[PDB]
């Protein structure tokens, strides 16, 4: 086989430990690289063979396993030196298939959102098209189900706008999600709404809005 | 009853190459036809019998009137040296079907050994119409399989009261019986051809082809193997003998999913993963080859019969091929080392005053089975420095690898089964491309 | 100390050409035996690579991804390249060549981004986005700002001269389906602070150079 993630987690704060790993098949059953990924720049190696560091690299990380099967560690971590981790395998014509993720998490007290919805302007009258942002600030953590209704009705289309999650100075999350429809769809109808689903609240809220909200 | 007194009291035919010419030597020396096109490529010892898919490479074997009904209710066996080109992916669908019947008895019955996609298939014509046939099922592992191109050894034990066996390098690797059958008349004509091939550039090549009028025992076959398998010449990776002057890679015994490396200009060496193919979908895998450093083997100093075939254990240098400019292997003197007993290898130190040791010799010691090769590096006052070995290391801010070492610590487990300082030949050679 | 810098800037449109050069630089033997290959890279999304050619140039990693792009070495400055040909917009992204010195893509380079496109450049569309005393309080004051139907990224989101980026919290860009991207940019303000003073967006994509500011007011008829 080749690589598959198991598991694909992560739930860590400021001084705790590391703990991810990976799976695949071991006919070349080696000993392998993890690589780390700082948003700011490009990606690099943070070991190979799962224990052997390279140069300029504090020894604060680490790795083992059998096979190729390999798990790592990372011990006092610092939320500057964190992001997504990588892990390899060995195809005969070898750069290393990688493995499809490490999600990665910071921790933060566990928060509601407080949503928020905004109109369109004269710009969508001077367009004929549509659009409903509704923004839902400083929050945590990353799920966020925002969905819509039309006076009543979810969408299946329209939906594709669902930026996702940052992270901030505070460690805390901001997205966004908007609509796009003609001028027909919109004021064909009255009413629409944010559907956000926070797991954390657990207590599905919603704004709404006016058509002709003066 | 000693057992090579009994080997040489039960063969009966000896096909083997003497001075550019095929014939008989077991006494019973029988007609030894040849063609214009029945070539024959190097040979362990001497010259190696070939074969070319079409009407032209016939050796056939008219044999003595008194043993041609030799067959009649006799157990026997062949042997010979063999290796066949490695059936690409696309030749191989191509051609996944064809069934030629390399030695044969046909016209028109009887035993006939025969090679199909990836199967040696001994298939037996007896008078009744029952047949027996014992497949043996590709070996998986091409890289060190038994029709990869490996010179090799098949031999087919007939018994007609029990059972017939194959045996890979004296191994038994497949067998099935044979009873509840009748006598045969067969034909006294012993073809030796690709008999209704269906691929143009396929060809076996037999070698030292021998038949034995009884039956035989794997400790025996085992000494027969062994005593084809001269010390004299030191073969290459493909069986054939090594060749002086020619381009050569180099593959560890027990890191085949390694090879070799080159870090830097004139500074250490390095071993790295294995480059390779994999048909998971017709069971075909193997390490690619051809790919790593090229290497070049000359003698120390030139001699009036510069004949390429290197003896057993002959003082020469070592030189790399890159970018087809020459550069030879060693180790300078206060050379950084492991444990100092390990001695790190080098290529042409461009040292302005410290000597290197440049004065090698291919040496023969363990593996009088397979074909691997040792070699020796002494200083330059004859004194043994060690092999070039596998021995784990880090050296400076690099990161840590395996690297090519030369330490007597090795001459102490010469007795072992696995050892790190034996090597493969692999020479650019026709019958294996990298798919 | 091996400096990896690439060029061949700018943006492609389908089935045509890309030119990617790796400079490799400082390292004058450079090229002595170790590969070189190249990295793919789709924003947020797994990483297969493209490909490993050496300077003997055998071939490079054939999955399903060869015969429209091309590996190429060059030992003169030990710089290799990458060609590029019949490419949809699903390979927009930045793509990394980086040095295998001894089968590990130990050191990596700025590299640059490689897009897709299908439109050309656009002077950016500021909107305005006003609250108001509808539903006032929410906690406090959040007032947006929409720009669009601009080409290409980056574009500027600021605050009145960059004075209070206090709260702000702008997005990452989303392309719009016909072929253009969409972004927000939000401040968060006191609920009454409105109308006493300005509030004003600040966008410019100066590949256009349309440096435009829409003094926003919270509109209530």
């Amino acid at each position: 086989i080749m690589m598959t993630q198991s598991p694909a987690t992560l739930s860590v704060s400021p001084g705790e430990r590391a703990t991810l790993s990976c799976r695949a098949s071991q006919s070349v059953g080696s000993d392998l690289a993890w690589y780390q990924q700082k948003p700011g720049q490009a990606p690099r190696l943070l070991i190979y063979g799962a224990s052997y560091r390279a140069t300029g690299i504090p020894a604060r990380f680490s790795g083992g396993g059998s096979g190729t099967e390999f798990t790592l560690t990372i011990s006092s971590m610092q939320s500057e030196d964190f992001a997504v981790y990588y892990c390899q395998q060995y195809y005969n014509w070898p750069p290393y298939t990688f493995g499809q993720g490490t999600k990665v998490e910071i921790k933060r007290t566990v928060a509601a959102p407080s949503v928020f919805i905004f109109p369109p302007s004269d710009e969508q009258l001077k367009s004929g098209t549509a659009s409903v942002v509704c923004l839902l600030n400083n929050f945590y953590p990353r799920e966020a189900k925002v969905q819509w209704k039309v006076d009543n009705a979810l969408q299946s289309g329209n939906s594709q706008e669902s930026v996702t999650e940052q992270d901030s100075k505070d460690s805390t999350y901001s997205l966004s999600s908007t609509l796009t429809l003609s001028k027909a769809d919109y004021e064909k109808h009255k009413v629409y709404a944010c559907e956000v689903t926070h797991q954390g609240l657990s207590s599905p809220v919603t704004k709404s809005f006016n058509r002709g909200e003066c | 009853e000693d057992i090579d007194v009994i080997l040489k009291k039960s063969t009966i035919l000896n096909l083997d190459i003497n001075n550019d010419i095929i014939s008989d030597i077991s006494g019973f020396n029988s007609s030894v036809i040849t063609y214009p096109d029945a070539q024959l490529v190097p040979g362990i010892n001497g010259k190696a019998i070939h074969l070319v898919n079409n009407e032209s490479s016939e050796v056939i074997v008219h044999k003595a009137m008194d043993i041609e009904y030799n067959d009649m209710f006799n157990n026997f066996t062949v042997s010979f040296w063999l290796r066949v080109p490695k059936v690409s992916a696309s030749h191989l669908e191509q051609y996944g079907t064809n069934e030629y019947s390399i030695i044969s008895s046909m016209k028109g019955s009887g035993w006939s050994v025969s090679l199909k996609g990836n199967n040696l298939i001994w298939t037996l014509k007896d008078s009744a119409g029952e047949v027996r046939q014992i497949t043996f099922r590709d070996l998986p592992d091409k890289f060190n399989a038994y029709l990869a191109n490996k010179w090799v050894f098949i031999t087919i034990t007939n018994d007609r009261l029990s059972s017939a066996n194959l045996y890979i390098n004296g191994v038994l690797m497949g067998s099935a019986e044979i009873t509840g059958l009748g006598a045969i008349r067969e034909d006294n004509n012993i073809t030796l051809k690709l008999d209704r091939c269906n691929n143009n550039n396929q060809y076996v090549s037999i070698d030292k082809f021998r038949i034995f009028c009884k039956a035989l025992n794997p400790k025996e076959i085992e000494k027969l193997y062994t005593s084809y398998l001269s010390i004299t010449f030191l073969r290459d990776f493909w069986g054939n003998p090594l060749r002086y002057d020619t381009e050569y890679y180099l593959i560890p015994v027990a890191s085949s999913s390694k090879d070799v490396q080159l870090k830097n200009i004139t500074d250490y060496m390095y071993l790295t993963n294995a480059p390779s193919y994999t048909n998971g979908k017709l069971n075909i895998y193997y390490r690619r080859l051809y790919n790593g450093l090229k290497f070049i083997i000359k003698r120390y100093t030139p001699n009036n019969e510069i004949d390429s075939f290197v003896k057993s254990g002959d003082f020469i240098k070592l030189y790399v091929s890159y970018n087809n400019n020459e550069h030879i292997v060693g180790y300078p003197k206060d050379g950084n080392a492991f444990n100092n007993l390990d001695r790190i290898l080098r290529v042409g130190y461009n040292a302005p005053g410290i000597p290197l040791y440049k004065k090698m010799e291919a040496v023969k010691l363990r593996d009088l089975k397979t074909y691997s090769v040792q070699l020796k590096l002494y200083d330059d006052k004859n004194a043994s420095l060690g092999l070039v070995g596998t021995h784990n290391g880090q050296i400076g801010n690099d990161p840590n690898r395996d690297i090519l070492i030369a330490s007597n610590w090795y001459f102490n487990h010469l007795k072992d089964k696995i050892l790190g300082c034996d090597w493969y030949f692999v020479p650019t050679d026709e019958g294996w491309t990298n798919d | 100390q091996l400096q990896l810098q690439e060029s061949g800037p700018g943006l492609v449109r389908p089935s045509e050409t890309l030119s990617l050069t790796c400079s490799v630089s400082d390292d004058s033997m450079g090229s002595s035996t170790y590969y070189w290959a190249w990295i793919r890279q789709p924003p947020g999304k797994g990483l297969e690579w493209i490909g490993n050619v050496y300077y003997n140039g055998v071939t490079y990693y054939n999955s399903s991804l060869e015969s429209r792009l091309t590996l190429s070495i060059d030992p003169s400055k030990n710089q290799f390249s990458l060609i590029l040909s019949s490419v949809t917009a699903a390979d927009t992204a930045v793509y990394y060549c980086a040095r295998q010195a001894d089968n590990w893509f130990d050191p990596w380079g700025q590299g640059t981004l490689v897009t897709v496109s299908s439109a050309s450049t656009k002077g950016p569309s500021v909107f305005p986005l006003a609250p108001s005393s509808k539903s006032t309080s929410g906690g406090t004051a959040a007032l947006g700002c929409l720009v669009k139907d601009y080409f290409p990224e980056p574009v500027t989101v600021s605050w009145n001269s960059g004075a209070l980026t206090s709260g702000v919290h702008t997005f990452p860009a989303v392309l719009q389906s016909s072929g253009l991207y969409s972004l927000s940019s939000v401040v968060t303000v006191p609920s009454s602070s409105l109308g006493t003073q300005t509030y004003i967006c600040n966008v410019n994509h100066k590949p256009s150079n349309t440096k435009v500011d829409k003094r926003v007011e919270p509109k209530s008829c």
